């Protein structure tokens, strides 16, 4: 049954049956008066027994037995040392089947962990560096995923270590890292990509909120930790600010710092400023921001600090959140972005700006729209990779949110595109122009000499997608539109978009050229289910069994 | 349109400014393209005055009669992302009538479905988080996980993940339920429906090595033991509402369950299970199936048999007018 | 019950014209209380004398309805139970019923096809078996305490073994059960138990029947049901419950010869009676306004003269208007003009005059400075 147990799915009918054979056991082996045979017998019996709870239960009843023949030996015998030399084996197989068996049940059958048993503080530390710790804040769609708090607190149980000092060591490594080099300003900016925080805000959800969140509050205040004498620096703050923010909620938040969310957020800001200065050695600190109202300040930094990209940066996102706009100065600030090549990062504000009448004038604007909307597209080339189309797709999207893209060369923006063998981007900037005649001009020649069922197949697979659905179908209804009045029928014919250019001539009512063609140059049940369609349609229906011929007369007679 | 163009329309339109009032009246109208470029051209125009009212004004628009073709993409990328980025305090609502909407193409579709359905509930999920974009100033622009754990946002999961199983079952194990029926159910029960939907017994073993051992071998789950409780539910299903004794499904099904046992303790003893449960007399194929597990021996042949002369003390009674099964002690000497 | 198609367009391009399908059609339909003269007629009946349950137990005074059988209920049952003590031995008798079916016009056809989609269920236990005898010739409060007895010295006797559905919400079912746990205590019958036994039978079996149409024709889901179904209110609130789901019944067969062509529009019409008795009571005189394509019933409002034609021509705002209607009835609800005295005038195969009220709705825009 032991062996059946090794291979069997389920164990729920074995389990009875090896139990009532085990109690069996146990009763013959309870009634022998010598208890040194006793456990003679039940260490090698034990031994045989495979990995389990039913290991766990035989190792148990062995130190049991091992326990009652210890109560027979008196301490001047040389039994007891023999007795006792072999308890503590019974105990080291105990740990190391407890420890087995919380392992397995995890589903942690690596011969790593298996090594490590002897160490249990290294084999929890091993077990908080899981994937799956990572995967559960990454992704967010828990149906099965291994439990590493109810893995590792059982095997220090069993181990009988205390799981205190190993999460104090854990907050240690993670939160307050030593100064080495690996740390870079731009992944300060975004510490979600950090697998670092991720754990710690793992090993933070455990325990209660009640005393994580005053614990992450004195990181983010204080000096020293609450785990040492280790200095704390800002970078550490931020780390600490931005696990409450995860973990803690806004009441939980502002009950600690007595202090609006927007404080809260302020202070973050701050705190983020100071470590990513920190980290390139700029000696900026906190007291720069508690004095000295804001305008003064703001201005004299622009001044004294427009060499710097990232104080350029700084006084961007300060003047986006304190509501300064001053003309110069945001004329200043748009153009020393561009100046250190921030191309994305320059499109974001000009669209976090692109609400405001005042800054639609200033003389960088239309500047900075022209630029940013170019480089991506004269950088990229054939062939298109997902990359290249989004930012492709993000340079249309900034001609669509700009309210002044009719000052902007769009018939360069279009070649750019044609360039890129993108026929149905280029017409969507040649369509927003304000002129009319020049659109008009554009968009014959342009049409003329792109096959146009390549176009539709391009505005179908990427141009229906994201925002830009609502604009594809007025490209399609444009060239639609065209065809039909250069009698160019045929080109769509042969392809699936035909029957869609039947449709195309129900909504806009210029069935009168599609239907001639057909009538004339192709056969007539074509024309005669379009007459059809088209009287269904306009709530006069052509009654059925009708010849194509006679329907081809009454829609003729219908025109007139 | 240049054919719909009037002076009367174009003040008027120049005049509002509420661009949600025409999306709305364009959702309402079935057009979603409309809508879609209203959205489109008014991107930041509604972006600095949105909040939960409009967004649920948004989902009162919003009915149930356009195509998700044209919606899902527009879901995955401009919708979601941008309620995600904006107000995270709206991801509630707008999971709850996602929860409902998907439940919606329960009814509205019977093809695609669950395929459908499970591409639209798991548009709140697979929609791109806002992570790239350089901006850490609007801190709501990472959609924080305190408004995904919560209740509504948890159902809906279970719902995804409950979608995703019972397209499972539609494709690969041919066990088709309603959702209702799936929400309510365990995986015991899961494959009692599998041979619920069985009805020739000769294919019974058939598709339990086919699908239905595929499934046991995928959940940990115990053969012979499931197979005697899917026999004692047969029993239960019929016997207990048995006002008619010609409900004889039972026996055929039970009888290829009982060639599928490998274990010689769970055949006897579930044939034991049939004799206690079956209207004394029993059918021809049960008299069969007792004959027959007479002529083998067993050490709980001796309880077989002790069953039937059980049998036969209730065919006396019921004979008798006593239909009562094992009466206690006092009665005896009444019935004598 | 009145079902009213209003369409509304713009511009109008002549007068007097068939509307077109870029039009916005909007159906007002209102809905009274009872259908006696549809499919749902031994429905409503059997609600009917629900409604008298429902009362007598509220009350106590019970109003009964006249016996529509020739037999007495206590017959019903005594026969009832020895069918079915047959069936479960020294019996099974089997029965041959032939009956002469025949249609009476065109209209009946779709009369049948609403029949069938509230026909009794293929699938009846023992509770609605004896509801639906009960539900016709109880004339008296002795019946129901003899009908119950007679239950009781079956299920003592242990004669049957009674056919049961799930949910169970009646107390004779559990009383079954226990029955099938050995012998049970003997049941007392006073004051209004006796009527409230039966009122528990028929809410299940109207349950059962309105959920086989709702998600037999794909109309609810249990879902959408489940607020009207739910025991977590008293009996009363139950019944009231079962009227509503009944009135959007009657809402339902009322629209199903017209909109039949379109699930959609008998999906979103249920949905929005569905949706307004979940957080309004019992309405009758509330129209529910639905807007449908004028595609799928362009031809209804093709082959019907309109009773009213309106055309309204307006300059920016709509605070001057010239209006100019045309209505085959009186559009005047304090004045009545003089149609011609249908006495000793035309009575033969010639038809009756008709006079139209035309209205012409004029202003004068006064300006204040």
């Amino acid at each position: 049954k032991l062996l059946k147990l090794t291979q069997a799915k389920s164990s729920t009918l074995i389990n009875k049956e090896i139990t009532k054979i085990t109690q069996t056991i146990e009763s013959c082996l309870l009634s022998i008066v010598n208890p040194e045979w006793a456990v003679a017998i039940a260490i090698s019996l034990a031994q045989d027994i495979p990995e389990g709870s039913f290991k766990i239960s035989a190792l148990k009843f062995c130190l049991y037995l091992a326990e009652r023949w210890l109560q027979n030996i008196p301490s001047q015998d040389e039994k007891r040392e023999k007795a006792e030399a072999l308890l503590k084996k019974l105990h080291i197989q105990y740990r190391r089947s407890g420890t087995e068996a919380v392992l397995i049940a995890h589903k942690l059958n690596t011969e790593e962990y298996l090594r490590v048993i002897g160490k249990p503080a290294h084999l929890i530390v091993s077990l908080y560096e899981h994937p799956s710790i990572n995967q559960r804040i990454q992704n967010s769609s828990g149906t099965d995923y291994p439990d590493i708090h109810a893995a590792a607190k059982e095997i220090a149980e069993v181990n009988e270590i205390n799981l205190e000092k190993v999460w104090d060591m854990l907050l240690e490594k993670w939160l307050c890292p030593s100064t080495k080099p690996g740390e870079k300003p731009s992944e300060l900016f975004e510490l979600q990509e950090d697998e670092a925080l991720r754990r710690v805000q793992y090993l933070l959800l455990s325990r209660p909120i009640d005393y994580s969140s005053r614990m992450l509050f004195v990181f983010a205040t204080s000096t020293t930790t609450t785990l040492g004498m280790h200095q704390l620096t800002f970078a550490h703050r931020t780390r600490a600010l931005q696990c409450l923010f995860y973990l803690a909620d806004k009441e939980t938040i502002e009950s600690l710092f007595k202090k609006p969310i927007e404080e809260v957020k302020s202070y973050l800001r701050c705190i983020t400023f100071l470590a990513s200065f920190e980290t390139l050695n700029i000696p900026i600190t906190y007291e720069l921001f508690c004095s000295s109202p804001k305008e003064g300040m703001i201005k004299g930094l622009w001044k004294n600090h427009s060499h710097e990209s990232m104080a350029v940066r700084l006084v961007t996102e300060l003047c986006l959140e304190y509501k300064i706009y001053d003309l110069q100065l945001w004329n200043g600030l748009l153009q020393k972005l561009l100046g250190f090549n921030m191309i994305p990062y320059l499109r974001k504000v000009l669209k976090a700006i692109s609400s405001i009448h005042s800054l639609w004038q200033v003389p960088y604007f239309s500047k900075a729209w022209q630029r940013v909307i170019q480089i991506p597209l004269l950088s990229a080339s054939c062939p298109l990779s997902p990359d290249q189309l989004s930012d492709c797709s993000e340079s249309l999207i900034a001609v669509l949110e700009c309210p002044v893209s009719g000052d902007l060369d769009l018939i360069g923006v279009a070649r750019q595109y044609i360039q890129l063998e993108l026929p149905a981007f280029a017409l969507a900037c040649l369509m927003l122009m304000p002129h009319s005649e020049k659109r008009h001009q554009q968009i014959k020649n342009f049409l003329g000499s792109c096959d146009p069922q390549v176009i539709l197949k391009q505005l179908e697979e990427h141009m229906n997608t994201g925002q830009l659905a609502g604009f594809s179908h007025q490209i399609r209804s444009l060239i639609l539109n065209n065809i039909i009045n250069k009698k160019e029928f045929g080109i769509l014919a042969k392809t699936k978009y035909f029957q869609m250019l039947k449709m195309h001539a129900m909504n806009t009512n210029n069935i009168t050229e599609l239907v001639n063609y057909l009538a004339n140059d192709l056969s007539l049940d074509e024309a005669s289910v379009l007459i059809t369609e088209y009287s269904k349609h306009c709530g006069k229906p052509v009654p059925p069994d009708t010849a194509p011929c006679e329907i081809l007369k009454m829609f003729l007679s219908g025109l007139s | 349109g240049p054919e719909k163009f009037s002076g009367s329309s174009w003040i008027e339109f120049l005049n509002n400014e509420d661009d949600l009032k025409d999306i709305f009246l364009q959702l309402k109208e079935g057009n979603l393209v409309c809508a879609q470029y209203l959205w489109l051209r008014h991107r930041a125009n509604f972006e600095s005055r949105f909040d939960v009212k409009m967004l649920e004004s948004l989902l009162n628009s919003m009915s149930a009669s356009v195509s998700l073709q044209k919606l899902c993409p527009w879901f995955k990328n401009d919708v979601i992302p941008f309620v995600r980025r904006t107000v995270p305090e709206g991801q509630i609502i707008l999971a709850k009538w996602l929860e409902q909407a998907a439940r919606n193409l329960e009814l509205t579709d019977k093809a695609n479905w669950p395929e459908n359905g499970l591409q639209l509930a798991e548009i709140f999920f697979t929609a791109e988080k806002t992570d790239e974009l350089g901006l850490a100033s609007s801190w709501h622009w990472i959609s924080l996980k305190d408004y995904q754990n919560t209740e509504e946002v948890c159902q809906l999961r279970t719902l995804v993940n409950n979608l995703r199983e019972l397209i499972t079952l539609h494709r690969k194990y041919n066990c088709k339920l309603a959702l209702s029926d799936f929400e309510k159910e365990n995986t015991t029960t899961i494959v009692f429906r599998m041979f619920d939907k069985v009805l020739a017994p000769e294919l019974i073993p058939s598709i339990l090595e086919k699908f239905i051992r595929v499934y046991m071998r995928e959940h940990d789950l115990q053969e012979e033991e499931l197979l005697l409780l899917y026999i004692e539910d047969l029993l239960n299903r019929c016997s207990s509402k048995s006002t008619s004794l010609f409900e004889t499904a039972w026996e055929a099904k039970a009888m290829a369950v009982i060639a599928c046992l490998s274990d010689t303790d769970l055949i006897f003893d579930a044939v034991l299970k049939i004799m206690y449960a079956a209207v004394v007399p029993w059918s021809a194929a049960v008299e069969q199936l007792v004959k027959q597990h007479l002529e083998m021996d067993h050490p709980k042949v001796k309880l077989l048999q002790e069953s039937y002369k059980l049998m036969e003390m209730k065919k006396l009674l019921r004979g008798y007018g006593i239909r009562e099964v094992n009466l206690l002690n006092k009665e005896i000497m009444r019935v004598v | 019950t009145a079902i009213a198609l209003d369409i509304s367009w713009s511009p109008v391009d002549e007068i007097l014209q068939i509307p077109p399908l870029s039009s916005t059609a909007t159906l007002n339909i209102k809905v009274e209380s009872g259908e006696p003269r549809g499919p749902l007629n031994h429905l409503y009946r059997e609600l009917k004398f629900l409604l008298v349950l429902a009362d007598g137990l509220r009350t106590g005074v019970t109003e009964w309805l006249e016996p529509l059988e020739a037999k007495s209920a206590v017959e019903l049952v005594q026969e009832f139970l020895n069918d079915l003590n047959k069936l479960d031995g020294f019996g099974d008798s089997t029965k041959k019923d032939t009956e002469v079916e025949t249609l009476k016009h065109d209209t009946a056809a779709v009369d049948r096809s609403v029949k069938r989609l509230f026909k009794v269920r293929s699938d009846l236990d023992f509770a609605e078996q004896l509801w639906c005898k009960m539900s016709s010739s109880v004339i008296s409060y002795q019946d129901l305490v003899k009908c119950f007895t007679l239950i009781i010295q079956s299920l003592q006797r242990g004669d049957i073994q009674p056919w049961l559905h799930s949910g169970s919400n009646s107390l004779l079912s559990k009383l079954i059960h226990q029955s099938y746990h050995g012998t049970m205590d003997t049941v007392s019958l006073s004051g209004t138990i006796p009527v409230q036994m039966l009122l528990e039978i028929g809410l299940d079996k109207l349950k059962k029947d309105y959920i086989s149409f709702f998600i037999g024709q794909e109309l609810a889901s249990l879902n959408h049901l489940e607020y009207f179904i739910a025991p977590s209110v008293d009996i009363q609130e139950q019944v009231y419950r079962v009227q509503k789901l009944h009135h959007i019944l009657e809402i339902l067969v009322s629209c199903m010869p017209f909109i039949k062509s379109q699930h959609e529009l008998l999906f979103s019409l249920t949905q929005i009676c569905i949706k307004y008795y979940k957080q309004n009571p019992l309405d009758e005189q509330h129209i529910f306004q639905l807007p449908v394509r004028p595609t799928a019933v362009k031809n209804l409002y093709q082959s019907e003269k309109p009773q009213k034609w309106r055309v309204e021509i307006y300059s920016g705002q709509k605070k001057i208007k010239t209006v100019w209607q045309l209505s085959d009835s009186s559009p005047i609800d304090h004045l009545n003009f003089h149609k011609p005295d249908f006495s000793e005038l035309t009575l033969n195969g010639s038809l009756e005059e008709r006079i139209f009220f035309t209205n012409m709705v004029t202003c004068s825009q006064v300006h204040f400075k």
